[PDB]
């Protein structure tokens, strides 16, 4: 649903910030 | 099963929806955030989104209910169906591409504090074919 997609997007931003 | 970091990342998602920071997600708050994410759900579509997760029935989602649904969806939803749903949030005009402008809107919407340059860098890293934008397959390769 829409709740888990939102987690996935915040993780994508997280993973990038570590680089 | 669930580290403290995974729990705090699930809280980061919960907090985006609970804009007043009172431990509860109401329809009004679910409606507001869904509209900022491009979507525009029905008034019925908002009360049964709230409903499918509100397990004790007080008409509202607390973090234990939220954490219970996220742990189940993480175990149930397939890795490919996962990203398809996220892609559709990014691809706000449904043309099959995520442009830098579309990614920028989600970044600002989710309270991220990135530079216009950094968003461009994000697109650069997933762009495999060099057209300056991100298609579905490019998104899955970065997200996994
Ligand atoms: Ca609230
Ligand atoms: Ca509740
Ligand atoms: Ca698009
Ligand atoms: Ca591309």
């Amino acid at each position: 649903g829409k709740f888990y997609a939102t987690f996935l997007i915040q993780e994508y931003f997280r993973k990038f910030k570590k680089r | 099963q669930l580290t403290e970091e995974q729990i705090a990342e699930f809280k980061e998602a919960f907090s985006l929806f609970d804009k007043d920071g009172d431990g509860t997600i109401t329809t009004k708050e679910l409606g507001t955030v869904m509209r900022s994410l491009g979507q525009n759900p029905t008034e019925a579509e908002l009360q049964d989104m709230i409903n499918e997760v509100d397990a004790d029935g007080n008409g509202t989602i607390d973090f234990p209910e939220f954490l219970t649904m996220m742990a189940r969806k993480m175990k149930d939803t397939d890795s490919e169906e996962e990203i398809r749903e996220a892609f559709r949030v990014f691809d706000k005009d449904g043309n099959g591409y995520i442009s830098a402008a579309e990614l920028r809107h989600v970044m600002t919407n989710l309270g991220e504090k990135l530079t216009d340059e950094e968003v461009d860098e994000m697109i650069r890293e997933a762009d495999i074919d060099g057209d300056g934008q991100v298609n579905y397959e490019e998104l899955v390769q970065m997200m996994t």
